[PDB]
């Protein structure tokens, strides 16, 4: 309405705007992961010993 | 914002919202990643061994 | 082309749009390239955290070559070859964008002033950083690329010259740099109290004297016995502007090529105080 | 009467004192009580500059006179004349003809019927002044606290004040004096340039307006202060040079003792890190 | 030894010598640029021209102007309309007493510059400081308080009328008067009001009720040119000296 | 909603009210002393609050010392088996020296921490040789260099303190360099340096002045340049100008205690303490050269530095942030054992 | 963005957007080049032995 | 851009293309050139032996 | 720009790029005759050996 968009146009960009969202925080999940097995990023009480 | 909430781009104009959260997430990442070099463990490029103690 | 309220107060509103053009693209990338190499240097020079980057950020600098590499014309890179680049880089990018504001003064009919303006300042920076160091031969004359490293060299310029203070071309900058802000404060406190009078148009009371124009004139000339039109006070202040930077870099080309201290100088020519002697009995102790 | 267009102007008002008695001019001068009281100062102060340059022993130069101030002993009490009472004397008076200087331009503006922008910003120097003179002193309870009166020696006192914080450059007040007096120098080029370019467009091209005066800055830095912007920024760059100057000087002794790069600790070791 | 001469002089020296004989060369220039109005000079006694040099005088300029003509500096032309003033024996420096009413006669402070007797103009030619009412491409920003309906006061706390319409400059969007109808219709240039928003008034300090009745109007009551800008302005500017006393 | 216009006078007030913020936050003002000539601003400029506390510090107060015994008895060079440096001392003296130290160099850890427990003549630990080798420096400085430090005199109190460890020692490589491979180099500056006073001068000085015979003579003795003379030094002007941080910091006091800042080069016109501080450079060198290096073997890594090197003195090792170490308080008089080679 | 999403440029303008993209681009390869030449072990010019530990 | 996209300057304007181009070229180039001279190995001015380490 | 190409002239301005191709070429000159005169082996007005290690 402000923004001069239907509500179907906005429906549909809602559509992909979260399918690329998800798509970018799996992967950034994955990232993590693999970025943990690399190097636990959490210190114990000792530290990184 | 949510998977049902589509109606929030007939408050933010959507090509402005997208280069202004590209522009923020690409920040981001660069300090993210950053900050993963200024420490001795996490710097993948220097390799320090992973007990920098 | 936005507007911005804030600045509508104290003047316009309109913030654009900016015109670069083939020169100002091509000043644009020479600049990035330079900002790029400094900042990269600031931030490993703290290993890459940006923590320290914050902490530290006034005293980083990117430093000139040592001067063990005297005017080598690409030294090792992390030992001032990054510097020399990003001067290189800087100095394209400046000059770019004077011939930017030389072409947009002649696309517009209106004089290359500015442009003219910008050219003192280029070469007090030229001075500063390339002709200097070209003629004493040594890099390590020049200016690091930091907040507190520069002003570290600004001072230590001064000590290594016996006191700036008492080179007659410092003497001359400052005092232009003092009546910069003289005649700016006199101008623009002139130009509000005669705003009453449509003073702020200047040009059309350029062509077309008014009762602003008189006015002002009149101030000045019973206050000091004499004044300036409303064009020639804008002369008056572009060459007191454009003094500050020929007279700076007339005193950096001289610093260390033919005089090299500047205390001895003034000594010579009786130009530095002599003081009484408190301290009676105090001599070299390796002499 | 002097210029093409000043017989007009030459009217009666604008006295503070309410009176006809000094209302004149001397050739393109106008005097008033203040012009009196200017010209009173300004020749006590000269002459006494005079006699502290012939009795000095050394036999200085132009460059190398110097009236020093009194010692810091004597506090902000009264010293010989021959041992800082001259620096004192010729203070008071130059005080009180900056002041007379001011309230003359005030009185020139009230005749003019224009603003009193020009005497407002004036005492920006003159309050520049005083602090270094007056007020600094009073501060650190001393008159020798000032500068001396010399074309020469008072750079070597700005010296030796720098160097009593090890490093004047990492002064914060310093730094924002300096930002904005090469601020000052950079606007007044731009806009003198501007006004030069607009008055004089060449061979063959018609002397442009505002339009394009603003259109120059919009299309160079993305940003076009105005006609009247201009002024008022201007005048708003020195005044802020200036006060900041002022400031970096009240807090150099009165409040800071120490060097002035440790003060940045505040930064470096902030409680953030 | 490098950089020497002499044994006293040397190259700095020589330099610095330059640049005194360079900047005096400039400030010679620079007075030279101050002449350009005003000169040559007249007496104070019985107005007669004194003599300048042909080396203090520049020749001529002439500027091209926007609109078309061309105006040179210096021009030859002299203020000489009579002013209506005396004073008591042709002294020099003697200042002048107005014979009847100084706003209206425009002596002192009130006195103003015989400009153009055409309206300014803009780029494409359309007259530069017209009333908000007659262009819509022009508004008022909804941040700032609008001054039209705001009554009027002058220096002697009297209600004089209430502002009726804004006149903006178009080339720089910016309000140069106030029309404001007498409770017939003046021009208040802006620099000489203050707004209050909370009462919704603009005073005008330097104007009695007596003064706004005589101030000078515009031929045309959409259309103003210099010279009648320029007189209203000064018209206001002497009523600082010449109203409230 | 309509704008309210500003209330000059009540804005006046309320600057005034923060100029009052300002003086009772920011200062009752420092206090001056004039050292030089008038108008030049020569001289100190100290917190008077500040400069109380630091003479009352606990480091200021030097211990106070015993009736010391008449020097005519039996020698502790034959009462005693390993004692090579104060074999001259009357065992009484000599046990009165050791409860001295004690007081001054490890009062906390007591006799033990530079003796075996169980056998004061066993050269076991390390600190004894390092004792030794202070007795033998603190001689030395005494007896050769009264130059610097008479006629207050030095002993273990004036850069102990009261603890093993100096509060003011240096090593080579004492501020960590910057910058990862190609770039960031720092060039042993550019960095917020307590050495340099905070500032982004060469905050590794100590090495070429202290240890180094390098030059701080930058200023030229001439107004025009020589021929054979350099004609550059900006550079190596921040070296001279982050020693004399150094040296400023280490004495408490600005640069107007030693230098007229009309010519930095002028010995005619700087005060006679820039004589004592020429001769306090040289005593640091020597310091340096002779005693505390040649020791780096009998330290443990525990307490070398970053490059491997033994801990060095400076002037701050022994002035501690005063003029004068302990603002001036005689030392060596009560221990005339100190203050010469046997 | 996707393989099918062919109506962005509906709302971006391609001449702009391509720009944009380019001049990013550069910038991050002259980062991550200038991240590899300021660290030993992947400073190609410098030839560092590999194992730099 | 490939050699059958000719459509592309009816979108991007040739002439400041090719001049924007041609700034970019000449900085890449003098940049890479510069990083060249600042490596022993790749000073051919300076002629260090190849054999750098 | 090639030997057949002489519709260049007809999108650049001959003078206009005459200028800027003048002012391009003498500074590049000047750029690379600094190059060699900051060379030990290359500054012909300095004649070290051409043997420089
Ligand atoms: C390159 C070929 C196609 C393309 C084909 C696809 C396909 C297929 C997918 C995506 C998906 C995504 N695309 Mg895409 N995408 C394109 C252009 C872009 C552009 C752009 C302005 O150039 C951007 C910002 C994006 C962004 C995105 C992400 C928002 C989203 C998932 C994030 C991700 O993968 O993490 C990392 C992301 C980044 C680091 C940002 C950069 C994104 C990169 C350039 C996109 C390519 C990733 C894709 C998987 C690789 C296919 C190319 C093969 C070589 C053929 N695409 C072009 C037009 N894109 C995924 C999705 O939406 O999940 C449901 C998905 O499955
Ligand atoms: C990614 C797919 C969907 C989406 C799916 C969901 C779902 C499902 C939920 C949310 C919830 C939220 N979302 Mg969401 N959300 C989207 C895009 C956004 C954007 C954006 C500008 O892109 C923002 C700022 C947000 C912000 C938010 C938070 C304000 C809100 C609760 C905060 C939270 O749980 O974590 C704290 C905030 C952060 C850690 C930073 C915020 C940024 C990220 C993107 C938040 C996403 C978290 C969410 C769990 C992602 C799940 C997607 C997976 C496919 C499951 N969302 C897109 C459109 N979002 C939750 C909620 O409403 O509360 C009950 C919730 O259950
Ligand atoms: C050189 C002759 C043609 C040309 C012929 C081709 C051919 C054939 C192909 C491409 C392909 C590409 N071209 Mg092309 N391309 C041209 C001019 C350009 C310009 C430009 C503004 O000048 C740009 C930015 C590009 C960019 C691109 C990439 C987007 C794309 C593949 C990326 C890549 O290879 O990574 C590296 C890219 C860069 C480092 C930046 C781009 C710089 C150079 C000019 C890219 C050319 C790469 C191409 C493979 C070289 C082939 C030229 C040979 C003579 C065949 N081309 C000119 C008009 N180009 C490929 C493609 O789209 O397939 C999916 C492909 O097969
Ligand atoms: C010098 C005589 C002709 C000319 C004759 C030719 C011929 C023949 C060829 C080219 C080719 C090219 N020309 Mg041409 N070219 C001219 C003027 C120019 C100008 C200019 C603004 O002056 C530029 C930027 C160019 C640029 C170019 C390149 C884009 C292109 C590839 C060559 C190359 O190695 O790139 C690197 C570019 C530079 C380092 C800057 C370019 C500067 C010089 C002028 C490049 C000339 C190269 C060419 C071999 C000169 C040989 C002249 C002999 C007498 C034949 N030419 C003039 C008008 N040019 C070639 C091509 O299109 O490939 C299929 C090709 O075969
Ligand atoms: C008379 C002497 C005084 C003076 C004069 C002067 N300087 C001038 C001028 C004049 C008359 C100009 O016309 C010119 C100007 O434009 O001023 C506004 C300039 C100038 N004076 C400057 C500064 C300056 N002047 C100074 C001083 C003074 N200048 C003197 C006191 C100083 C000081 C005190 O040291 C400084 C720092 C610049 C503002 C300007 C010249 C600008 C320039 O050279 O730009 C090219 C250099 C670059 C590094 C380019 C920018 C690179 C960035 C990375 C840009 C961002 C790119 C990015 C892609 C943008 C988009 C990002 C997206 C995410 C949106
Ligand atoms: C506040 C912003 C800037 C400013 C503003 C400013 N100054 C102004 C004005 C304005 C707006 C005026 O209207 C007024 C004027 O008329 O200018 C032409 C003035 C003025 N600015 C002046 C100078 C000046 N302004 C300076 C600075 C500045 N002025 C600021 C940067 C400096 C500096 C930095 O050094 C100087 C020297 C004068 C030309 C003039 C004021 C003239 C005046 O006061 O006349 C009356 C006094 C005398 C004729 C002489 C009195 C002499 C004493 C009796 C004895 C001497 C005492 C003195 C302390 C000795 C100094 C010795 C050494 C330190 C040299
Ligand atoms: C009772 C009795 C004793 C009677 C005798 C009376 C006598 C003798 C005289 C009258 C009384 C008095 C007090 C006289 C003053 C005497 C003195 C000392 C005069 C000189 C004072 C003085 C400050 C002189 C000038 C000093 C200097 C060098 C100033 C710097 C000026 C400078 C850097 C540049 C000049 C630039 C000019 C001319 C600027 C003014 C100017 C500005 C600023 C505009 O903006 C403007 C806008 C539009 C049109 C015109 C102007 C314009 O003219
Ligand atoms: C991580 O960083 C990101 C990516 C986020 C980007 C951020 C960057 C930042 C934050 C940068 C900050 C930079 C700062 C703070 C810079 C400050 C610089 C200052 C204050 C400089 C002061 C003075 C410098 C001068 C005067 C230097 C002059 C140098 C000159 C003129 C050099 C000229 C050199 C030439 C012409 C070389 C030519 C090449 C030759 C001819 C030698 O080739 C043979
Ligand atoms: C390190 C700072 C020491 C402390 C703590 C104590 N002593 Fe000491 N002792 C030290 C040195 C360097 C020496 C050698 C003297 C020499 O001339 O080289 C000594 C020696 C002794 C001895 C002599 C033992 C022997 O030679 O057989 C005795 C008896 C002795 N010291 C006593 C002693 C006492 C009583 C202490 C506590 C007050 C004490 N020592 C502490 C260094 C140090
Ligand atoms: C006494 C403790 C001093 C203080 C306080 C300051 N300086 Fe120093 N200065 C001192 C000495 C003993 C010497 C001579 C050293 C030598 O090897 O001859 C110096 C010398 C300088 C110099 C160089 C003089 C020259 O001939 O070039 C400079 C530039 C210098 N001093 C600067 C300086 C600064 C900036 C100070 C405040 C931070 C400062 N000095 C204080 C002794 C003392
Ligand atoms: C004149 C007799 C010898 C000197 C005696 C001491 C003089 C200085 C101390 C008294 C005066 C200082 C305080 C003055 C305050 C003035 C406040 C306006
Ligand atoms: C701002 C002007 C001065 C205000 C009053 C200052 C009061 C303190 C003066 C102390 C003087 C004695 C101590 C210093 C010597
Ligand atoms: C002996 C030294 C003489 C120095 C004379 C300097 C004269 C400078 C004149 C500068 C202005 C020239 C005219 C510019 C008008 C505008 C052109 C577009
Ligand atoms: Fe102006
Ligand atoms: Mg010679
Ligand atoms: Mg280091
Ligand atoms: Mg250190
Ligand atoms: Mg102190």
């Amino acid at each position: 309405s402000s923004t001069g968009l239907t509500e179907a146009e906005a429906k549909e960009f809602h559509a992909v705007y979260s399918q690329s969202a998800a798509g970018f925080l799996a992967v950034c999940a994955v990232a993590h992961v693999l970025a943990w097995m690399w190097r636990p990023f959490w210190p114990g009480a000792e530290g990184w010993v | 914002m949510t998977f049902s909430t589509h109606k929030v781009w007939l408050m933010f104009d959507p090509r402005s919202t997208l280069v202004a959260l590209a522009a923020f997430l690409v920040v981001l990442a660069l300090l993210i990643h950053f900050l993963c070099l200024g420490h001795d463990r996490f710097n993948w490029l220097e390799g320090n061994p992973a007990a920098t103690k | 082309s936005t507007l911005s309220y804030w600045l509508g107060k104290i003047g316009d509103a309109q913030i654009g749009p900016i015109y670069l053009g083939a020169t100002g693209i091509a000043s644009l990338i020479f600049g990035f390239v330079a900002i790029e190499i400094i900042g990269l240097n600031m931030l490993a020079s703290v290993d890459w955290n940006p923590v320290e980057f914050l902490r530290q950020f006034p005293w980083l600098a990117l430093e000139p070559p040592g001067p063990e590499h005297g005017l080598r014309a690409m030294p090792p890179l992390n030992e001032g070859g990054w510097w020399v680049m990003a001067g290189f880089f800087l100095t394209a990018s400046i000059l770019l964008w004077w011939v930017r504001t030389w072409q947009r003064a002649k696309d517009l009919g209106m004089g290359t002033h500015i442009a003219w303006a910008f050219a003192s300042a280029i070469f007090f920076y030229l001075v500063l950083g390339f002709i200097r160091p070209v003629m004493l031969g040594s890099w390590s004359e020049a200016p690091p690329f930091g907040i507190f490293p520069h002003l570290d060299w600004t001072a230590a310029f001064s000590i290594r010259y016996g006191n700036l203070y008492y080179n007659p071309f410092h003497m001359l900058s400052i005092a232009f740099l003092y009546g910069s802000a003289l005649i700016f404060a006199m101008h623009g406190a002139t130009i509000l109290s005669v705003s009453r009078l449509g003073g702020d148009r200047e040009v059309e009371q350029i062509t077309d004297r008014g009762t602003a124009a008189e006015r002002a004139a009149l101030f000045w000339r019973w206050t000091m016995g004499f004044n300036a039109t409303m064009e020639s006070i804008h002369r008056w202040g572009w060459w007191c502007a454009v003094f500050v930077t020929l007279t700076a870099g007339l005193g950096i080309l001289l610093s260390g090529t033919v005089v090299d201290n500047w205390y001895l100088w003034a000594v010579k020519h009786g130009v530095a105080p002599t003081y009484p002697d408190v301290f009676p009995g105090v001599t070299d102790p390796a002499a | 009467a002097m210029l093409s267009f000043e017989r007009k102007y030459r009217v009666r008002g604008g006295s503070l004192i309410g009176g006809d008695l000094f209302d004149f001019w001397v050739g393109p001068f106008y005097v008033g009580f203040f012009g009196v009281t200017t010209l009173f100062f300004t020749f006590v102060g000269v002459a006494l500059i005079a006699y502290g340059w012939v009795m000095d022993p050394s036999d200085p130069t132009v460059w190398q006179l110097s009236i020093a101030p009194p010692d810091l002993s004597y506090g902000l009490g009264f010293a010989p004349l021959m041992e800082g009472g001259l620096w004192q004397i010729i203070t008071i008076c130059a005080v009180g003809a900056f002041v007379s200087w001011a309230l003359r331009e005030v009185e020139i503006c009230r005749k003019l019927g224009i603003g009193f922008h020009v005497p407002f910003a004036f005492s920006f120097a003159i309050a520049a002044y005083v602090a270094l003179t007056v007020v600094r002193p009073m501060l650190l309870g001393a008159w020798g606290h000032g500068f001396p009166y010399g074309i020469m020696s008072h750079l070597d006192w700005v010296s030796n004040v720098g160097y009593q914080f090890l490093h004047f450059h990492y002064n914060p007040g310093h730094m924002l004096g300096i930002t904005f007096f090469f601020t000052t120098a950079l606007a007044l080029a731009m806009h003198g340039g501007l006004i030069l370019s607009a008055a004089n467009p060449g061979k063959g091209e018609k002397v442009k307006g505002p339009e394009h005066e603003n259109t120059f800055f919009r299309d160079t830095v993305g940003y076009s202060i105005g006609t009247l912007g201009i002024h008022r920024l201007g005048l708003i760059l020195a005044l802020s040079a200036v006060f900041w100057s002022i400031v970096c000087m009240l807090i150099s002794g009165p409040v800071w003792t120490k060097g002035w790069p440790e003060w940045w600790n505040w930064w470096y070791e902030l409680p953030i890190w | 030894m490098i950089g020497d001469f002499s044994s006293y002089m040397d190259v700095a020296q020589i330099v610095l010598y330059a640049f005194w004989i360079f900047l005096f060369g400039v400030i010679f220039y620079l007075r030279r640029e101050d002449r350009r109005e005003g000169y040559p000079l007249e007496r104070d006694t019985d107005g007669k021209i004194m003599s300048i040099g042909p080396w203090n005088l520049p020749a001529p300029k002439i500027f091209y102007k926007p609109q078309g003509g061309t105006y040179s500096a210096p021009n030859a032309a002299r203020d000489t309309r009579a002013i209506k003033a005396t004073r008591v024996g042709n002294f020099p420096g003697a200042p002048l007493d107005p014979t009847g009413d100084p706003l209206v006669d425009g002596v002192g402070p009130a006195a103003y510059a015989e400009r153009a007797d055409t309206p300014d103009k803009t780029l494409e030619g359309r007259t530069r400081i017209v009333p908000l009412r007659t262009d819509a491409d022009l508004w008022l920003a909804p941040e700032d308080p609008d001054p039209r309906g705001m009554a009027v006061v002058a220096g002697c706390r009297t209600t004089v009328g209430a502002v009726s319409d804004v006149w903006v400059d178009r080339a720089e969007n910016i309000i140069r008067y106030l029309e404001v109808s007498l409770g017939k219709t003046v021009l208040v240039p802006m620099p000489m009001a203050v707004f209050n928003d909370l009462t919704r008034t603009v005073t005008v300090k330097s104007m009695d009720a007596k003064s706004f009745a005589n101030v000078p109007t515009p031929k045309s009551a959409e259309q103003i040119t210099l010279r009648e800008e320029d007189r209203i302005q000064a018209y206001y500017a002497g009523g600082t000296l010449y109203a409230n006393k | 909603s309509p704008r309210a216009p500003v209330w000059v006078g009540g804005w006046f007030v309320v600057g005034l009210i923060t100029i009052g913020l300002l003086t009772v936050m920011m200062g009752p003002a420092g206090t001056y002393t004039q050292s030089g000539y008038r108008g030049l601003m020569m001289g100190e400029v100290d917190m008077a609050d500040e400069l109380a506390d630091d003479m009352a510090a606990p480091k200021n107060q030097v211990p106070a010392a015993s009736e010391r015994f008449p020097d005519e008895g039996p020698l502790a060079g034959e009462v005693y088996v390993n004692v090579p440096v104060l074999a001259h001392l009357s065992a009484d003296n000599f046990n009165r020296l050791m409860v001295a130290i004690t007081e001054w160099v490890s009062p906390e850890e007591g006799c033990n921490y530079c003796h075996d427990p169980d056998d004061l003549t066993a050269e076991r630990p390390y600190t004894k040789i390092v004792s030794r080798r202070m007795l033998e420096m603190v001689m030395y400085l005494n007896s050769q260099w009264g130059d610097h430090v008479a006629p207050s005199g030095v002993t273990c109190w004036t850069c102990h303190r009261g603890n093993p460890v100096p509060e003011n020692i240096w090593f080579k490589n004492d501020d960590a360099d910057g910058g990862s491979g190609a770039l960031g180099n720092t060039f042993g500056q550019n960095a917020a340096s307590w050495d340099a006073g905070l500032s982004a001068l060469p905050n590794d000085v100590m090495e070429a002045y202290l240890l180094d015979d390098q030059n701080l003579r930058i200023t030229p003795t001439n107004d025009l340049p020589m021929n054979g003379v350099t004609q550059i030094g900006t550079k190596q002007a921040e070296w001279t100008y982050g020693m004399m941080f150094h040296i400023s910091k280490g004495l408490g006091v600005n640069c107007t205690y030693c230098h007229n800042s009309q010519s930095f080069r002028v010995w005619e016109m700087s005060p006679p303490a820039r004589v004592t501080a020429w001769h306090g450079i040289q005593m640091t060198r020597a310091i340096n050269v002779d005693f505390l290096d040649p020791l780096q073997p009998e330290y443990p890594a525990n307490r070398l530095g970053p490059e491997g090197d033994a801990p060095k003195a400076n002037c701050a090792t022994c002035h501690q942030g005063a003029f004068k170490p302990m603002y001036g308080e005689n030392v060596i008089d009560d221990y005339p054992s100190l203050a010469a080679p046997g």
